[PDB]
């Protein structure tokens, strides 16, 4: 029996980390030889000295980069044969669908990456609806980091909770007892406040990914390292090949329980207020972002100690931890347990590099390639069609190229609820 | 709350409400224009023959040079009570700003689409011009909109032909990487940042498909009440009203050029607001452009609702199964006449075992010879020769291919003439004039006109631009259909034809032919022509 | 619709499939009255069985 | 090179013109002849073999 | 395929292309057909300098 043109609607997605990331798109040309990598430059930071007679203590200029490249694309192959009445019937909205789940998949590579990415952790030792306003102490702990810190916010912040938080936080904020405009707000909808402790955008996200366990212990470093801010080294060859500024690898006694993504923070290292080099009062957390070898791990923000001898003094100017490893020192592992993860940052923070395919060439002529623009995200990729007589066939190809860059992972943060035992 | 969140809102659901009847129009223009075999499917199998043999493109092309023949033009006529000649400026700036290629092209492709689809459009806008301006330096334009059914969705709870009252309105524009560039800078918009809108083909026909850039455009009209200011004016007069809005950086100038603040009141007025969207963000949000309606002016064919959904209608929507099996039939027909084997004997190799060479088809034998004896069967056995039937068109197929063509003649009979498709077409001009005439209240110079001459009132601001000063008394000529002229002097002359045409050949017979006279252009003999017709003119008094 | 990453997709195209449910109308709910010839004299108590139906 | 004019020297000349999916068309008298001319090209030649 | 003319020799081509959508590739063929042919080899000559013994 055939159907009735009356489709009954059952997905309704949002895509609100998706459509707040920055969006770019390098020169194609310049990027296909570079090899999708471009490089943008950092924020310098100056050293001063104190005295009158400074001969012989002219100091230099360093100024640090970061690298932002692509992955692959995204496709959609399908197939379409010829002798079956379908054929027409359902491949309009399979192409609605595939747009539909491109996007899906663009906001979930963004909330993974900034998950994984995420150098400020903030960790509660109990749920979000134990204490009164605890869910307000925990938006208003990041901001605290996100200040003390002094990182930028021109563009601005955000705060995206998972669901079961955003419900806790207004199931606290509508048990009041009490009733002005904020508590009949969040009883009459669910929302909590657009604004929430200097944050100016605080959303719900579906789709926010949970931070598994680590069964990581007694890991401690091996042997003294000292991390130095530089742009270039020199190559086997001799030519001076670029540094990334955002990663840093360690030795560490074990690394056996740690994955892509665990929160980490060693004994005794604590952060600087970076522009003042003042020592604060919270533990430098880091984020592991990838473990190779089977002693070494890859954390992401490089720790700069002030206290390095080793360390020229333009160098130093770039320090964020108040001292070094020292080969005893254990590192806690932040998550101790399984929780859905909060996640905010700084709206620059996280941007999508795109780049298109040009298969509209005349190189690909018995195929005919169209744009395709997919909904909520700000993105383009191409849709394309052959037809195949061998399989008397058509084959038709969504594709769409991107790749999500975390420039500043100093200032993505991470909050867990609940980390407990 | 979003104004992104709402504009889409109203856009999915005005496309999902007109989905039906734009595919419909869709397919109507692609089996008009492109072919009649419109399946998608039989190109990726195996391959057969397919013909066009067309029955329906002869009664479009005689429909077209038919309602053609005959232009129709806004024509401006002044009310009831109000001065005889208060629409000469009007129409006299219609024919300077319309006389343009562009006005004609749209109005044509409109035509088109009307008759093969069932609906067209087309859009009016205004641009700065200093070399030729209209008035104010600037030059109101008509330009197309090709494929209308798809690209320009109507508000949908519309009950008008015209749509005189939709609230707004998203015009899909499709435009190659070099027109964004072009569009961008126009705009002020990023070049980099490419838009990103819904395809009007909707995907379909992926066999005929062209790499473009989609954007949106979003006209909304607000009607409102807001301030009016009532002067009083220099020369003589008292009536004269101007609106907050415009008089906003001129105030203190009117005033220090001598207008006096009377009063105050609060009169309603629509205001047209454009939106440049893309499917994720608006470039820009609420520009608003001069005029009281929305800028675009639909046509349509066979027009009407059926079950609150808005169906039109042109005249390949009925004929095309008829054609589609007409087709069918002599691409069957073909393949009886190509494949099929000929009318050949049919022989036993030992009949003509030795004598094949005289069956091969020459003519150097006076006769063919047939063995006759085998060695066992003692003889050949005897029996009538058979051939190889003739190939036959079935009945079936003669049949159905004369009542599919006399099907498709007898469907594709539009009106008996096309009175009701040009009667769609004046309607459709009498909303150009009415939009013609309100952006023309808010963006050109009309003179009013005392019978104390035409008087100009403008001033200054501190920027050196020009505000124009329009009295509230405007609307004082209404809109009829009348011929296409290109020009003023050129109406006259047809209005005094006419007149002729019909005095009897008396004293009034003689006034008119000098009329005519002075009507005339120059070269050199018409030129003396009018010089004697104007003496003559003056000296009769 | 079901998604792959990658360049290489060759030999790896998926068809297309379509779910659908099923919509139906049960037993009517009717509303028997009988009545003699002498009994509709007054008319209220046939109007008033009318509109408790109803 | 700058040519006089402010406009493209070259002035296009158009039959039947429209566009499909902002796809240009146009059409002359001879396009949709040409299958019944094939076909009845074919069938005389047919007929002559 | 398209026509593709070769300059110095007064030559054509065909200048043939095709894509793939499996992987998103395509192929171009630059073919020229042509033959070199010797109809008077009597009129045909060769100098073979310095062939001394």
């Amino acid at each position: 029996t055939l159907a009735v043109d009356e489709i009954i609607e059952t997905i309704s997605a949002i895509t609100p980390m998706a459509q707040k990331a920055k969006k770019y798109t390098p020169p194609a040309a310049s990027m296909q030889r570079s090899s999708n990598t471009i490089w943008m430059p950092v924020e310098q930071e100056s050293p001063t000295q104190e005295g009158w007679d400074l001969t012989d203590k002219a100091t230099g200029l360093l100024e640090l980069n970061v690298a932002v490249n692509m992955g692959e694309p995204d496709n959609d192959f399908f197939q379409l044969r010829a002798d079956d009445l379908r054929d027409e019937t359902a491949y309009r909205r399979r192409i609605q669908s595939a747009a539909r789940k491109l996007a899906n998949n663009v906001e979930l590579k963004v909330a993974n990456m900034a998950a994984e990415m995420g150098s400020l952790v903030i960790t509660s030792p109990d749920a979000i609806g134990t204490n009164t306003a605890d869910a307000w102490n925990f938006v208003a702990d990041a901001e605290e980091i996100m200040f003390s810190r002094e990182l930028n916010r021109d563009m601005g912040t955000s705060y995206f909770f998972n669901p079961q938080d955003y419900k806790k936080a207004g199931y606290d904020l509508t048990k009041r007892d009490i009733f002005g405009r904020i508590p009949e707000e969040a009883y009459r909808d669910g929302t909590i406040q657009r604004q929430v402790a200097g944050f100016d955008d605080v959303l719900r996200s579906p789709k926010l990914p949970v931070l598994t366990k680590s069964t990581a212990t007694g890991i401690t470093v091996s042997g003294a390292q000292s991390f130095k801010p530089v742009a270039w080294q020199l190559d086997n060859d001799g030519n001076k090949v670029n540094v990334d500024n955002r990663f840093a690898t360690v030795t560490l006694s074990a690394t056996t329980g740690m994955k892509r993504g665990d929160k980490i923070s060693f004994a005794g290292v604590k952060f600087l207020g970076q522009m003042a080099k003042n020592v604060l009062a919270q533990d430098a957390t880091f984020s592991v972002v990838r473990v190779v070898d089977g002693t070494h791990v890859e954390i992401t923000p490089k720790p700069v100690a002030l206290d390095d001898v080793s360390l020229s003094p333009e160098q130093r100017a770039y320090a964020n931890v108040n001292t070094s490893l020292a080969d005893a020192m254990a590192v806690n592992i932040l998550n101790v347990k399984d929780a859905r993860t909060n996640v905010f940052w700084a709206d620059d923070a996280i941007r999508i590099v795109s780049q298109p395919i040009p298969a509209n060439h005349e190189l690909f002529a018995g195929m005919k390639t169209t744009s395709f623009s997919i909904p909520d995200v700000g993105l383009n990729g191409i849709f394309a069609t052959q037809g195949d007589i061998s399989t008397l066939s058509g084959l038709c190809r969504i594709a769409l190229w991107y790749g999500v860059n975390a420039t500043r992972p100093e200032a993505i943060g991470v909050g867990l609820p609940g980390q407990t035992a | 709350e979003n104004r992104l969140e709402s504009i889409l809102s109203r856009f999915d659901a005005d496309w999902t409400a007109s989905d039906e009847a734009r595919r419909e129009a869709k397919n109507d223009l692609f089996f008009s224009r492109v072919s009649q075999w419109d399946d998608w499917l039989s190109q990726y199998t195996t391959l057969q023959y397919r013909g066009q043999f067309d029955v329906v493109r002869p009664v479009v092309r005689k429909l077209v040079s038919e309602m053609r023949q005959n232009p129709i033009d806004v024509l401006y006529r002044p009310k009831d009570g109000a001065r005889p000649d208060a629409a000469d400026v009007l129409m006299g700036m219609y024919r300077t700003d319309m006389r343009h290629n562009t006005a004609k092209i749209a109005v044509n492709i409109a035509v088109r689409e009307q008759i093969e689809a069932g609906v067209g459009a087309w859009r009016l806008v205004t641009d700065y011009e200093d070399q030729s301006p209209t008035s104010n330096n600037q030059v109101i334009r008509r330009e197309p909109i090709h494929s209308a059914c798809s690209h320009v969705i109507w508000d949908s709870n519309s009950k008008l032909m015209d749509k005189s009252d939709a609230r707004h309105c998203t015009v899909i524009h499709s435009m190659s990487q070099n027109g964004w560039e072009d569009f961008a800078e126009k705009y002020d918009l990023d070049a980099d940042d490419i838009p990103s809108f819904q395809n009007p083909n909707d995907w379909v026909f992926p066999w005929l498909t062209q790499d473009t850039i989609q954007i949106a455009e979003f006209y909304e009209v607000v009607e409102k009440k807001e301030t009016a200011f009532i002067y009083q004016d220099p020369v003589t007069g008292e009536p004269v009203s101007y609106f907050k809005r415009d008089i906003k950086d001129v105030i203190d100038d009117l005033a220090d050029s001598g207008f006096i603040k009377i009063a105050e009141r609060q009169i309603k007025r629509r205001r047209v607001y454009k939106s440049i969207i893309t499917c994720t963000a608006v470039l820009k949000d609420k520009q608003l452009i001069a005029g009281e309606h929305i800028p675009i002016v639909p046509v349509f064919g066979e027009w009407g609702f059926v079950e609150d959904k808005e169906v039109y209608e042109g005249v390949v929507r009925l004929t095309k199964d008829g054609q589609r099996l007409r087709n069918m039939i002599m691409s069957f027909n073909a393949d009886i006449v190509a494949r099929t084997p000929k009318k050949k004997p049919f022989f036993w190799p030992e009949q003509i075992a030795g004598f094949e060479h005289m069956y091969d088809g020459n003519d150097d034998y006076p006769y063919y010879l047939l063995n006759r004896t085998d060695e066992n069967s003692g003889d050949l056995p005897t029996q009538p020769l058979a051939y190889y039937e003739n190939p036959e068109v079935p009945q079936a197929n003669a049949y159905m291919l004369e009542a599919a063509t006399s099907a498709v003649k007898e469907v594709a009979t539009l009106g008996v003439e096309t009175y009701v498709f040009q009667d769609n077409l004046a309607t459709a001009m009498r909303r150009d004039g009415e939009i013609y005439q309100s952006i023309v209240n808010d963006i050109y110079d009309v003179p009013r006109n005392v019978t104390i001459l035409m008087a100009e009132v403008v001033d200054l601001a501190t920027g050196e631009k020009q505000v124009l000063n329009d009295i509230r008394g405007r609307y004082e000529c209404y809109t009829d259909v009348g011929p296409s002229f290109q020009s003023m002097k050129q109406q006259n002359r047809a209005e005094i034809l006419e007149l002729l045409g019909k005095t009897p050949q008396g004293t009034p017979e003689y006034q008119l032919l000098l009329l005519q006279y002075f009507t005339l252009l120059d070269g050199k003999g018409v030129e003396m022509m009018r010089d004697y017709a104007n003496k003559q003119l003056i000296q009769m008094g």
